[PDB]
RNA sequence: GGGUAGAGCACUGAUUGGGGGUUUAGGGGGCGAAAGCCUCCGGCUCCCUGUCAAACUCCGAACCCACUGCCGCCGUAGAUGGC
RNA sequence: GUUACUCCAAAGGGUGUCCCUGGCCUUAGACAGCGG
RNA sequence: GGUGCCCUAAGGUCGGCUCAGGCGGGUCAGGAAUCCGCCGUAGAGUGCAAGGGCAAAAGCCGGCCUGACUGGACCCGUAACA
RNA sequence: GGUACGGCGGCCAUAGCGGCGGGGCCACACCCGGUCUCGUUUCGACCCCGGAAGUUAAGCCCGCCAGCGUUCCCGGGUGUACUGCCCUCCGAGAGGGGGCGGGAAACCGGGAACGCCGCCGGCCA
């Protein structure tokens, strides 16, 4: 039976927690700042369900391009076209 | 016993302990879905107004609309409980029992008996001074053994209030 | 019933969690010590699979009522307490296709259970003292020959050490 | 603590002293925070700043600075911080509660309002202030009769010509 | 970034037996002058003991993926790319 | 037997022969035999 | 293994509170439920399947409301890469 | 430069749970009572309000304990189990083996560990 996909398919481990952190995370991560040109990880946080990418793409590096409202722009290379998202900086991580 | 209580108010009298509170209840249940007096009994007998408890999962006895009055229960502070008591205990048997008390040294009264239907349940609870932080909002914390309450503590406190024991 | 080379080997994935299987069958074994069973013996003659293997409960049951039948007949029940160590937790299944459809929908309806072991892997034990080693290898090459692939058997003393050569030299 | 599932909040949380949501809310946004808490026989006021190694602390005031715990020791608390904040170079806050529930009428709205009468940018809506009759003292006074409004007084020209 | 192989029982579910207890919701009962205080086969609670998992995980590879820098190779005798 | 694979029969047995190891008896041992 | 719905609240926000079960007391045919205290990392509940999330909560108890709105942009998935 | 004092935080169990002994200028608490703001679908029990008769028994602070639990180190288990690439290697088959590279988990023994860091105050001389 082919299934098509949707944004929580195949998200049983993807998409869970360790049970020692269980709730919210600490606070430096929802006021991270970065600016254009930053690389950043691409790390879901499964408890904010605001400004969430489809988990396709969980564990990328992609890097700033701007800003719109409380979300930042980043830009992966998918193959060979350029994909763009608006995410919270909740489910980012700079590199280095 | 008496050593123990004697000995910690010798250290001090925080170590004292009380009536944390007396509560009344109508537990066997006789309501139904009527207003029956035992409310104004209670009400008359206490010196306050009453207030009623609701029911829960369907059962035969009593209590099988979810939300209906099934029960009344009054939970009196301050002298008001050494006073009811001060005939409660008179009423009923002298040389407080044993098996009255449990774990911790509260203990409890199942007495029963134009309206004059009822059928009681009585219970003091018991506690020392400090206990208000278990239930505080601001840093809570839960109560260590050495000034929590044991049982011969209540047999001896019940003794010196006004009975004897057994 | 079908033949054992059907279900000998195992390289097919688990299919242990009845949750999920419908129909699933009960166990035709629930006996799995004989015997004494507070006795402290010395010796402890435990059989070994050769390489891995899946053996079926009536295999099972047959080794359990022979070998205990000879203990009995020969050593004592104050004697011997003897183990089966493994339980049927596999699932086997058949086609249900022998009008038909032949291999349309194949899925196979269960029909027994089997016990999965592997290599140089405790199958069953029988404990003993010195008297009786002989009826215990008695025992150990009954329960051989009824099996679908070899085993050998080794000893082993308190502490659990092999004392086999040892032992067996000297009877 | 009960085995290798069991999460162990905070150590704030476990001691009672914060809540994370709020903190986060306030947070939230880029203006500085004005604390204010009240024990049984005194208040506290600061006004922090955020950063992720911890809050920096700009200015504070205490009930002993004043007396050198009730609404008219709450509003001159508020008086003060007021007029010390307008001098550190810094004219914008939002206030912060912490667990003190709000109730129509408290010390800590007292604080608040004394603040904003200094000369304070601080957003809000007068309807939780409490009523000057209360700020004043005629509440305590008219219980003794079954610092006084003069001292009260004193002690406000004052702190007024200190920092006029 | 990941949860496969392996391993294991810390959750969900299964699975042998021997001990120490509450003794019980409960049928046979027995000194039951009759739910009874005493046992009695049974459940539940800790210690051993022997076993499991495609739709379990307190653990956890080899390996794969994205990105940065360097080596190597391709490229002004024209790369990426675009029509 | 003279078969890399494509494209070769087992459980169970053998004082058949060639080897390794570990115990027990020996200068009167392990069979047969004069003699219970 | 489930869906072809339901809901003026089971929708929005604010405040306050903490669950299942077990044990010890008191009712009692088990006690189905009402009263008391203690232990208790969630062993509960969520409008409905499964998986995931959630505790001064996203759960329970209450208050006030209709952002279940109008005019418009950009981006992701169904349908990787294409 | 002191104090066995306090507010706000960051790393979020090496910090937890449990226990043992010590302390009270200021302070933190327990505590008395409810007219008044606020409130108890009964109860000033919990929140709110006015104080301080009183106490260091609880909370808080100083120090200690490896008892439960978590994390880290060394040694063994052991280069064991598993694994990437090549093979006219073995074997009836199932499945194993060799060379070059990677490499656990349980369990066992011995060690560390009963929190670290930043900002601002008050009392004091």
């Amino acid at each position: 039976v082919k299934k098509a996909h949707s944004f929580r398919r195949k998200t049983r481990g993807k998409l869970s927690k360790h049970p020692r952190r269980r709730g919210l995370p600490p606070l430096t991560r929802f006021l991270q700042e970065f600016e254009v040109g930053q690389k950043v990880h691409i790390v879901i946080e499964p408890s904010y369900h605001k400004g969430m990418p489809d988990p396709r793409f969980h564990g990328r590096t992609g890097t700033v391009v701007g800003k719109r409202g409380d979300a930042y722009i980043v830009q992966i290379t998918d193959g060979g076209k350029v994909k763009t998202f608006f995410i919270h900086p909740v489910h980012l991580r700079p590199q280095k | 016993n008496r050593e123990a209580i004697l000995a910690d108010w010798e250290a001090h009298p925080m170590r004292k302990p009380r009536i944390a509170k007396v509560t009344i209840n109508i537990g066997v249940g006789e309501s139904g879905e009527r207003l029956t007096k035992a409310e104004t009994m209670l009400e008359q007998l206490v010196g306050q107004k009453p207030i009623r408890r609701r029911a829960k999962q369907t059962n035969r006895d009593f209590g099988i609309r979810r939300g209906e009055p099934i029960a009344v229960k009054v939970t009196l502070r301050g002298e008001k409980a050494y006073q009811m008591l001060d005939r409660l205990l008179e009423a009923v048997d002298r040389k407080l029992k044993a098996s009255n008390f449990d774990e911790h040294g509260n203990f409890c009264f199942g007495i029963q008996e134009e309206i004059g239907i009822f059928g009681m349940d009585v219970c003091v609870t018991l506690e020392r001074p400090g206990f208000r932080v278990a239930k505080r909002k601001r840093q809570r914390r839960k109560i260590p053994t050495k000034h929590k309450l044991t049982k011969e503590e209540g047999i001896v406190f019940a003794m010196e209030e006004l009975k004897a024991k057994v | 019933l079908r033949p054992a080379k059907i279900d000998r080997d195992v390289d097919k994935p688990a299919y242990t969690r009845r949750e999920y299987i419908r129909g699933a069958p009960g166990p035709k074994i629930t006996i799995f010590d004989m015997g004494n069973l507070s006795a402290e013996f010395e010796y402890e003659v435990s059989l070994h699979a050769e390489q891995a293997m899946q053996i079926r409960q009536n295999a099972l049951e047959a080794i359990r009522i022979q070998v205990n039948r000879y203990l009995q007949k020969n050593v004592g029940r104050s004697n011997y307490h003897f183990k089966i160590r493994v339980y049927p937790f596999q699932v086997l299944r058949e086609n249900p296709m022998a009008y038909g459809n032949g291999m349309r929908r194949p899925f196979g309806k269960p029909i027994g259970l089997a016990a999965r072991v592997r290599k140089d892997q405790k199958i069953l034990t029988v404990w003993v003292n010195g008297q009786h080693l002989k009826f215990a290898l008695g025992a150990m090459h009954r329960a051989k020959m009824k099996l679908p692939y070899s085993a050998y058997y080794r000893i082993y003393d308190k502490e659990g050490n092999d004392v086999t050569t040892k032992v067996l030299s000297t009877m | 603590a009960h085995g290798p599932r069991y999460r162990v909040p905070f150590r704030r949380r476990r001691e009672g002293k914060t809540n994370y949501h709020k903190r986060l809310k306030l947070l939230k946004s880029k203006k500085p925070r004005l604390v204010v808490r009240k024990t049984l026989n005194h208040h506290i006021a600061q006004i922090v700043v955020y950063d992720p190694k911890g809050d920096k602390t700009l200015v504070s005031a205490h009930t002993m600075e004043l007396m050198r715990g009730n609404t008219p020791s709450a509003y001159l608390l508020g008086l003060l911080i007021g007029y010390k904040a307008k001098q550190a170079g810094i004219e914008e806050a939002i206030l912060d509660i912490g667990l003190h529930p709000p109730t129509r009428g408290s010390s800590i709205f007292a604080v608040l309002k004394g603040a904003v009468d200094a000369g304070l940018n601080v957003p809000h809506s007068e309807e939780i202030y409490p009523e000057d009759y209360r700020i004043n003292g005629e509440h305590i006074a008219n219980y003794a009769k079954a610092k006084l409004p003069e001292h009260f007084e004193e002690v406000k020209a004052k702190i007024i010509e200190k920092f006029e």
